[PDB]
Order: structure tokens, then sequence, then C-alpha cells
């Protein structure tokens, strides 16, 4: 409900979006630019299931997957940054499968 | 400079607002300031919108059951993760704005973060709370951010 308002949502265990989540993200990208947004930071997330290790780069390989969806959106790669966090910060309790669906996610962060 | 760098903070926040809409549009803004601050007091003083609505800003404390509904915007400052959490916590399902002072981060919580370090006042943008905050967040808001870091 506006380009500001803007959620990115994996599958469980998945490190990719499908076809209709990936169209999606990219007329995101597609508004961002649109309106001037220029660069971005990417934070991926997992849910707290699992080791430490595999959510980790999993969460990075989540957050690579929406940085190539912006290059090939048209915004210069040296302005994408990506990281990964893992499951070091939920936005959603892990205890029910709503929040886990919440936390398996790429935050988009525009730097000034 | 304390007073500088607080009265900027009045103005980056006003500009803020300005690029925000509530879904009941409140005839004065409430803002609460929550956990330690060394940037608010100019906030506490009350400020007003160039439409003449007034923001009127109080403290409150992190454990506040209340602090969704008793305010439109939150100032937090700061807070550790557990703290964070429970912030969020109580303003979930209602429609809040949140701006932390620290932008150390800014990976989950504040919808805007501001670095008030340096020469000009900056902030960055996190979508995905903006997404779960329940207020419409007008795009232009950036161009704020990017003139300010330049």
């Amino acid at each position: 409900p506006g380009s500001m308002s803007s959620k990115v949502l994996f599958g469980n265990n998945l490190d990719r979006l499908n076809p209709d989540s990936r169209n999606t993200l990219t007329k995101i990208a597609r508004a961002l630019l649109a309106v001037d947004i220029d660069k971005v930071r990417l934070e991926g997330h997992t849910d707290n299931y699992g080791d430490e290790g595999y959510n980790q780069k999993l969460s990075e390989r989540r957050a690579e997957s929406v940085a190539a969806v912006f290059r090939e959106a048209g915004m210069p790669a040296a302005n994408i940054e990506v990281r990964g966090l893992g499951m070091s910060k939920p936005v959603a309790d892990n205890k029910t499968r709503a929040g886990r669906s919440e936390n398996r996610r790429v935050a988009i962060i525009v730097p000034a | 400079s304390i007073e500088q760098r607080s009265n900027a903070v009045s103005q980056v926040l006003l500009g803020i607002f300005s690029y925000v809409r509530w879904p009941k549009e409140p005839a004065v803004l409430q803002l609460s300031v929550v956990g330690p601050t060394e940037y608010a007091d100019g906030l506490l003083r009350g400020m007003v919108q160039a439409n003449g609505r007034r923001v009127h800003a109080e403290r409150r404390a992190v454990d506040n059951p209340d602090l969704g509904t008793l305010c439109n915007v939150i100032y937090l400052g700061v807070v550790d993760e557990r703290e964070r959490q429970q912030v969020f916590r109580s303003l979930a399902g209602h429609p809040v704005l949140s701006i932390s002072e620290r932008g150390t981060e800014c990976s989950v919580g504040s919808m805007f973060c501001l670095n008030v370090g340096g020469p000009r006042i900056t902030f960055e943008a996190n979508l995905d709370s903006i997404a779960r905050s329940g207020v419409r967040v007008h795009p232009s808001v950036l161009k704020l951010a990017r003139r300010q870091a330049t």
C-alpha cells in the first residue's frame, strides 16, 4: 500500500522468491527508482530453527537474491549493500508459525 | 552544541511528519519519548506543524502497556534488545510513526533512524518497519534525508 510500505517475505528455508514474489519485488524496486530512492542496504533474516551457521548463510543468500532483482531493475551495483543477520533480529514471535513467517524476510533499508 | 542538535532534530521530525498520514488524523499529534535520549528536549517543549497542528510530547516508560494507543509518534532512545522488542510488541496493530535517536543499525524496529552526528542530521528508512507501522509514508520523505546528507 505504497512503495515505502514494502515487505519481502520468503518461504520456509527458501533463499529465493517464487515467480510471483520475484515479480512483485521487481515492481517495488521499479517503484523506488522512479522516486529517486537510488541506494539501498538489504538485510536478510531467518526464523530461529536450525543451526546459527546455516541461517546466517541462508539470510545472506536471501539478501543477495533481492540484490540481484534490484540490479536487474536498473539500480547501480555499487549502490547496493547486502547483509545477513541470520536469526539474531526477529520482528515477530518464532514460537508461532505466523511469527516465523514474518521473520523470513529481507528488509529494504534506504540510507541517506 | 546540544541546543543546535536538539532544534535540528525538531526540524527534521517536523519535515518527516509532513510526509506521513495517520488513518484517523488527530487534532493534536501526540508524541511519546521512550528510553534515554540526549536530543529530545526540543520535542519535549512541544512543536507546531506548518498548518498549526500542535505536537504534544511526553516521556513514557518502555513497559507502558498503552504505548501504542497513547501516541501517534514514538521517539525511541537507548533501549536494549529486550526493551526494543517490548516496545514494538506494544505498537503492533496501532498506527504509530517510529523514529530512533540513534541510527547505529536501523535493522529492526523504528521506521526512521536518525544520525545526529557530524554536519547535518540525516536518517535511514526501514521499509519493512514502515510496512508494519499502520501509517502511510510518502516516498518524497527521502528527499529530505538525501539533501541533508548532501
